[PDB]
């Protein structure tokens, strides 16, 4: 378990996003692979 | 000689935040009333694309004629290195001149983020700044801006990027506040939004500290 | 259209420091072979002056020369907002070219000077920021340096002077120092240059607490 | 008075009794 973020049930580990003044900026997940927040493509372009 | 070419880069805020639209903006400037005719062919990395806004021609009170094409980039594109090729016919050019952009190549680097208080020399005024130190980035394209309780501060500004020793940027955000919203005890954040920021976006607040 | 003109204003140390020579460069480029003579011709406030100095013509590597004609000026009129005009004359310019040039207009506005420590937060690193707030000056010519015993500190970087919403300007300098020297309270300073001034100068120090 | 920038003279100027200002001495330049 990592720093920050919500915690995913399924295969996916934990998920992470920011905001700016209300307004979406980035969503990554982590890889408890390279150990790397990797930019989650999935939650950004849907 | 003939039409000129000129071809810009999206603005920071716009590759940086996903919710935002990132474009390309290919300028066309001396067309002649002669050869009003202008043709846009775009690249992204060698293969090619055609989504573009031409946007109807300008007359330019100079006798010339002005075109602009607009290329809408993608995130993933645009963060990865990847590089937009505009080339410009006009029937008049020797060549259809071609430009090339793209984001600089180079591990991008988290910046450091310091807010600094005004300065005890400072506060004999009636506006104080505070200041947001933010060091050591790369590439050079970053968002700086200020905000308090969740409302955006406007009375700032901030200096363009600066190349340092070991070949990173910084720069200096400066907001001025009324002293008595300083002296209140309020709490103002800077946020910066850059690449190499977790979720390309961080938030430093800053207040009065005895 | 052969050539093509630029004028260079001087050095802001240059133009503040009486002892250094301020200098007005006009530059000619683009200049044919078929057509090599050139002739300048400058003028302060519409009155001709005539002892600039012009370079022999250097060769460019597409088949072009460049010439350069440097003028020197007098630290005053500069200050006093004089007007540097420079007429380039070519036997393949379908008439003389004229650029002119000068300080910015404006009451001079002195700047508030104020340095400030090495966040908290970064007395983590091996190496500080020690800061140097500069603004509310005008005209934007400035000069900043930093120094400590006498001697100048060379690892800082300084900011190009930005325009603030009343109408002044502002900058920051960043000088970075080893930690160790700062917790000692060895004392630096961050020196300003600029018309407005008193002199044209004012010091600020800092130093641990 | 005059100011000094690492040895090097900077400026001087000394006050005019006439106006409240301190005009450019140009004989000590
Ligand atoms: C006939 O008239 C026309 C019309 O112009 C008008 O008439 C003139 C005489 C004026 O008096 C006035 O009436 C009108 O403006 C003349 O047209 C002009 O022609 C010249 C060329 O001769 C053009 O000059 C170039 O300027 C570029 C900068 O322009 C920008 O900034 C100014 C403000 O200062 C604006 O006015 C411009 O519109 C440009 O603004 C930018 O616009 C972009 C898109 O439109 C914006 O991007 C988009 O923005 C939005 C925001 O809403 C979004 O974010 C999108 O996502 C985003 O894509 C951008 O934000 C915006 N910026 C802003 C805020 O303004 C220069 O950059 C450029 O310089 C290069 O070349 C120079 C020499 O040619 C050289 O000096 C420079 O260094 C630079 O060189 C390049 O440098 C790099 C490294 O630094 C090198 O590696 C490159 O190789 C090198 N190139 C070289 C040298 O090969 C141009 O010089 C001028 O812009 C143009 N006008 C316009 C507005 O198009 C025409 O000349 C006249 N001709 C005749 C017959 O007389
Ligand atoms: C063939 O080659 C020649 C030579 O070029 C070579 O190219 C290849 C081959 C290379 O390998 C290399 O060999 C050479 O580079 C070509 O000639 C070039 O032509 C272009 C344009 O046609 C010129 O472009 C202008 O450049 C200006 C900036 O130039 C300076 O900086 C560059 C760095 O990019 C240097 O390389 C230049 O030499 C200039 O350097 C400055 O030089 C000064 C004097 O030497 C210095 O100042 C003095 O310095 C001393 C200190 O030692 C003292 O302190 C004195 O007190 C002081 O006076 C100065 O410090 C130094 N600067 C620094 C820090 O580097 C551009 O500014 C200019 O753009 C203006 O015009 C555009 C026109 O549209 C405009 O859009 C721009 O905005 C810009 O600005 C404005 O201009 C308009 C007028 O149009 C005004 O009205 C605006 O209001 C104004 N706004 C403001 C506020 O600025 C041009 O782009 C280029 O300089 C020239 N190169 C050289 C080397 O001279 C030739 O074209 C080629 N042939 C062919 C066929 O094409």
């Amino acid at each position: 378990s990592p720093g920050r973020g919500v915690y995913d049930p399924e295969t996916g580990t934990w998920y992470d996003a920011a905001w700016h003044l209300g307004e979406l900026v980035w969503a990554t997940y982590y890889d408890p692979e390279t150990g790397t927040w990797e930019p989650d493509w999935q939650r950004m372009l849907g | 000689g003939g039409p000129s070419v000129f071809l810009f880069p999206p603005k920071p805020k716009d590759t940086l935040m996903i919710s935002r639209t990132p474009e390309v903006t290919c300028v066309v400037v001396d067309v002649s009333h002669e050869d009003p005719e202008v043709k846009f062919n775009w690249y992204v990395d060698g293969v090619e694309v055609h989504n573009a806004k031409t946007k109807p021609r300008e007359e330019q009170y100079n006798s010339t004629y002005r075109v602009v094409s607009v290329l809408t980039v993608l995130h993933q594109d645009w963060l990865n290195g990847k590089e937009y090729k505009c080339k410009v016919s006009n029937k008049a050019l020797p060549a259809p001149i071609e430009k090339t952009i793209s984001k600089a190549k180079g591990q991008p680097r988290e910046p450091q983020v310091y807010t600094l208080p005004p300065s005890r020399d400072e506060l004999t005024k009636n506006q104080v700044s505070l200041t947001c130190l933010v060091k050591g980035f790369y590439p050079s394209d970053i968002a700086v801006e200020w905000e308090s309780n969740g409302q955006p501060e406007n009375n700032y500004k901030t200096t363009p990027p600066v190349l340092d020793s070991d070949g990173s940027f910084f720069l200096y955000s400066k907001l001025t506040v009324d002293k008595s919203r300083w002296q209140q005890g309020n709490v103002f954040s800077c946020s910066v939004m850059h690449e190499a920021l977790h979720n390309h976006y961080t938030q430093k607040s800053l207040s009065l500290s005895p």
